RNA sequence: AGCUAAAUAUUGGCGAGAGACCGAUAGCGAACAAGUAGAGUGAUCGAAAGAUGAAAAGAACUUUGAAAAGAGAGUUAAAUAGUACGUGAAAUUGCUGAAAGGGAAGCAUUGGAAAUCAGUCUUACCUGGGUGAGAUCAGUAGUCUCUCGAGACUAUGCA
RNA sequence: UUUCAAUGGCCCGUCUAACACGGACCAAGGAGUCUAGCAUCUAUGCGAGUGUUUGGGUGAUGAAAACCCAUCCGCGAAGGUGGGAACGCCCUUGUGGCGUGCACCAUCGAAAGAGCAUAGCUGUUGGGACCCGAAAGAUGGUGAACCAUCUAGUAGCUGGUUCCUGCCGAAGUUUCCGGAUAGCAGAAACUCAGAUCAGUUUUAUGAGUAUGUAAAAUGAGAGUU
RNA sequence: UUGAGAAGCUCAGACGAGUAGGCAGGCGUGGAGGUUUGUGACGAAGCCUUGGGCGUGAGCCUGGGUCGAACAGCCUCUAGUGCAGAUCUUGGUGGAAGUAGC
RNA sequence: GCGAAACCACAGCCUGGGGGGCCAGGCAAAAUCAGC
RNA sequence: AAACUUUCAGCAACGGAUCUCUUGGCUCUCGCAUCGAUGAAGAACGCAGCGAAAUGCGAUACGUAAUGUGAAUUG
């Protein structure tokens, strides 16, 4: 919400700018919530999960049955409320347009030119995948389609018993408006993956969870985001009864409020930093005669011993105490 | 700071020196009858918090640097401001010729590599 | 847009955090000293060098 | 309790702020703010558009420039036709309240605009809801 | 008195596509010869058992032995892969080496004797002059990408 | 590491001092799982509302995914006086005064909705229901008792029930009627920095050295559900 | 003075048995999504070891030998996820013994 | 010459004291066979 | 002292765990409607060049005809 960059320069298929640009969709000011979609990403995983179950005709002997045999009305789909659903999708496409969650994602795009990277309406005609790879390097997309080709590792373990054999990664996400060509010729590209704007699925905007997956948006798609999403007080126009949420903090980032001038004014005289190690040893001052002089500023006058006698001590002993004394 | 370790024998379940089937992995006894959980004299120690070591001379080799398990070799240039407290261990299933660059590039960032001299006799 | 980029990458998961025992190290390449720290990691600072 | 049961991450950030300003001041506010926030959902209920224009308006209706705090839900009364001058800050507003304030009347603030406003919580009213289900 | 599609059911029959399933004591009793072998007069009951090698190149030939095999050999990258065949754990058995053992060992703690292992210690470090090299130097000339100058350069001198 | 010396070291689990019962050894298997319902706590989304998935629409790139949604429907649906959170103005700096007083509690009057959905934890019932064991009966057959099937018959019970560390930690007697209440151990909410207490001792009043009662010493933060 | 993973850093005191029970943090196993410009025929997993290293511990890292095609760390999801024992199931092998005995 | 099986926590000396093991004592040499 | 027993280590045996695979299973989904007196399912016997817990076949017997592919079979 606080405040970003108005307007996006709108890119061409040969890599240079182009003039026009767009505002910015109010779907980037959304939540980014790397909590929310965990919890609904783990639920829309296993909602493609085909059921398994032993034959239902002692599980300590050998030829015995197993214990308690699986079942196949475990519940394998999990219902989730549309408006947290609605919420990821929200929260995810804003984390699509912070260059910063794209890297820490595991995306080679430390060269692309701008985010969110929106190439011209011409991109949807595409035809053959070699004017596809022509695009992806005149903006320096390419470096994520080498991630994924490079990186193609066979599966650990018994998924390649089971028709999945070979791991790999995710390249960019291409977002189109008309498909006129531009699904067929992205899709034999490692990695790519290609979604109409309005059909957006989380597990290709978050894979395995992780917000900020790289999208190439189309120009043609890029204005059906304030359509799709709307805005935080306006309805979103293809979708009844949805309107972007709020935030429960007001600017996006609260160790710059700490340090304004509204809090350091009136703020009490600051303490110091980890303190200092005041009376690391138990110093005796009967046995050190310098704690002892911190401790009792008499130490330079005592006198323990005065001579309060002499020679003429008289004796002074009563003869009627000396005859009790002696009685008996 | 000099290590030290307030224990140098590891724990040893109880009656797995006898019995072949029982692991020598520690496992706390789980019966009142026992002598060892009632903790008679004589019979053998137990894990306890009492044995835990200094909390900054932790994970330290016997020199004083902790150890790192470098796999390739992006992995051992993190260890360029850190070379007086790790060392780079190599892990195990690197190739023989994986292994011969770490130490050319380790030795260059002043790392000790603990095991460089695995499969990479020379001349 | 700083403590967005740290609660996410630096609690989360980051694709550059390595899992030490005593420390965990950042694989960036524009790292200054090598470990994940918030102080550090150059993705939640946003002002660098 | 000492660390809020959610993972909100954007309510770790509220937390990260007022229990800053409560150990760097000397109002009773700050630890009173920050000793709601780490109570549970159930703990924090609602409180409708009218049952705040009821508190500070009655009486003598000193309603002058106080904004009303509650760490919770700012939801709505319909049974109240006309809404006064107002001013909210809490967590959360239900889009019926916050089109209700706004048509006629003042502002609704999170927390963290309440902290550039009242950085020492002067000029407010800290309310709550009624935690009373009368059996739940 | 009577008829009638479609929406519906489908552990079977003829095919098909899959799977966050099991991975040879598991998953069907049955991955192999499986309702087979085998047991019961009968109804019925009913198993164990997968992997040489890339290619059989499956060991020619000589010799001992009645045989079985054995030894020399030979193929293989591998025989530390020889059909008792991928890797080959434990119990358990024999030989060899070193110990210990006066009608109990077993283990824990502190150390002797024997055996053996590791430690970066390999060397490195730091400080002047002189000699040569040039570059981020030129009281210097040019190119390109970015943004006046910031990097990459190509010259030429190396003051 | 092997061994020697000195000193210690009753065999493990189940039981109820010893016992008994289990243990020849090794390997792999092997026991609180799934589902529905209810309740608590927590998390999230929306909020006087809430719930897309019976269906429909859509989905050229696993099209059983994702996405959108009509008509029903389910659950729900403003009194003073004392405290008291907090916040102003104070001037006895504070203290104290002074004003507005939320929740909750008393007092006298007759009360301005908090829920819905999803997920997790623990618990509880119901299903095979932690594993294994416990004579039975039925139905239909084979041969002159046996064979499958329901059956995964039957426990009040007998054995077994698989990783580490840390923190708190009892009763084992009542009181009524196996169910209770209280107690001991605990979790939150909310009280009060006071005379609110105290397996305690004084002094005083009585009472026929002991008896109980009240306000001194000594310590320690107490209390409510 | 840099010690802002504010889930971090730092200072000071007291405390440490523990049954039924209650609470918390972690270790390990098979599969799933994401990640490591991840490891691997110059030898992956496994296995053995009178080698070394870490953690209080569950465990992990590693040198040597063996071996021959796959495999792991991190963040999440998931469960047919941990054995000393049940006169436990299957398999293998011992002492009794070259005894009893033909 | 062929060749089991039951059984198997680990076991194997006595006296006295709280049993094979504990405490204090008597003592203590391999390896075996026949009666018992 | 040697033997015997025990312990350690190396080697050889035993044994088939671990690891890796997988023309198998198990589960879900989709399309379809097709046995018999014109002799079904099942049984017996036979048939191969050399076949032996298996397959195919019916004395036209490990099959002929017709079409299609196009030069094999295999020990």
């Amino acid at each position: 919400m606080a405040a970003a960059r108005p307007t996006v320069s709108i890119y061409n298929k040969d890599g240079s700018v182009s003039s026009e640009t767009l505002a910015l969709p109010f779907v980037f000011k959304a939540p980014i919530r790397p909590d929310l979609v965990r919890s609904v990403h783990t639920a829309v995983a296993k909602n493609k999960r085909q059921p398994y179950a032993v034959s239902e005709k002692g599980n300590m002997c050998r030829s015995g049955r197993m214990f308690a045999p699986t079942k196949t009305w475990r519940k394998w789909h999990v219902k989730v409320n549309q408006n947290e659903k609605r919420y990821a999708i929200a929260s995810a496409v804003a984390a699509s347009g912070v260059p910063s969650l794209l890297l820490a994602r595991g995306h080679r795009i430390e060269e692309i030119p701008e985010v969110p990277l929106v190439v011209d309406d011409a991109v949807q005609s595409f035809q053959k995948t070699k004017e596809a790879v022509a695009l992806l390097k005149e903006i320096k997309a390419y470096r994520d389609v080498i991630k994924v080709a490079n990186s193609r590792k066979l599966r650990a373990g018994k998924g390649k018993l089971r028709n999945r054999r070979h791991v790999q990664r995710r390249g960019p996400l291409v977002v189109f408006n008309e498909d006129t060509g531009i699904v067929k010729a992205f899709r034999n590209i490692p990695g790519v993956e290609i979604v109409n704007v309005r059909r957006l699925n989380l597990l290709q905007l978050a894979p395995g969870g992780h917000l900020g997956r790289f999208v190439i948006w189309t120009k043609s798609a890029f204005g059906l985001l304030d359509s799709v999403f709307g805005s935080t007080t306006e309805v979103a126009q293809l979708k009844k009864n949805y309107f972007l949420p709020e935030n429960i903090i007001s600017n996006a980032d609260v160790t710059r409020l700490i340090n304004s001038d509204e809090i350091q004014s009136i703020v009490k005289a600051a303490g110091p930093s980890r303190v200092k190690r005041a009376h690391v040893q138990k110093k005796n001052p009967l046995k050190n005669k310098a704690v002892l002089s911190r401790l009792n500023p008499y130490a330079k006058a005592y006198k323990a011993n005065v001579k309060i006698n002499s020679e003429k001590t008289p004796k002074a002993a009563g003869e009627k105490f000396l005859s009790v004394l002696h009685e008996n | 700071v000099n290590i030290i370790k307030k224990r140098t024998k590891p724990f040893k379940r109880h009656q797995s020196d006898r019995f072949k089937r029982v692991g020598e992995s520690w496992r706390k006894p789980r019966g009142i009858d026992s002598c060892v959980r009632r903790r008679f004299r004589g019979t053998i120690s137990m894990p306890k918090i009492g044995y835990g070591n200094n909390k900054k001379t932790r994970y330290c080799m016997p020199n004083g640097l902790k150890a790192f398990l470098v796999r390739n070799v992006s992995d051992v240039e993190l260890l360029l401001m850190h070379n007086k407290t790790y060392a780079a261990e190599i892990a195990g299933n690197v190739s023989a010729r994986k292994r011969v660059e770490i130490v050319e590039k380790a030795r260059a960032l002043g790392v000790k590599v603990t095991n460089a001299g695995a499969k990479v006799r020379s001349q | 847009q700083d403590e967005v980029i740290w609660q996410v990458v630096g609690h989360e998961f980051c694709s550059y955090r390595i899992k030490g025992e005593a420390q965990n190290f950042c694989r960036n390449e524009y790292n200054v000293t090598g470990l994940c720290n918030r102080q550090s990691c150059p993705l939640a600072n946003s002002r660098y060098a | 309790r000492s660390k809020p049961a959610s993972e909100n991450v954007y309510l770790k950030l509220l937390v990260k702020l007022y229990r800053f300003l409560a150990r760097r001041t000397d109002s009773r506010f700050n630890k009173a703010i920050l000793k709601r926030l780490f109570q549970s959902k159930t703990n924090r209920p609602p409180i409708s558009i009218s049952k705040i224009a009821a508190l500070t308006s009655r009486k003598s209706a000193s309603s002058q420039n106080k904004t009303t705090v509650v760490v919770g839900t700012v939801t709505d009364d319909e049974r109240m036709l006309t809404v006064p001058k107002l001013s909210i800050a809490a967590l959360r507003f239900t889009k019926s309240a916050r089109a209700r304030i706004l048509k006629a009347g003042g502002e609704v603030l999170t927390l963290d605009q309440l902290a550039l406003r009242a950085p020492t919580g002067s000029n407010t009213v800290l309310v709550r809801g009624k935690k009373h289900a009368r059996e739940a």
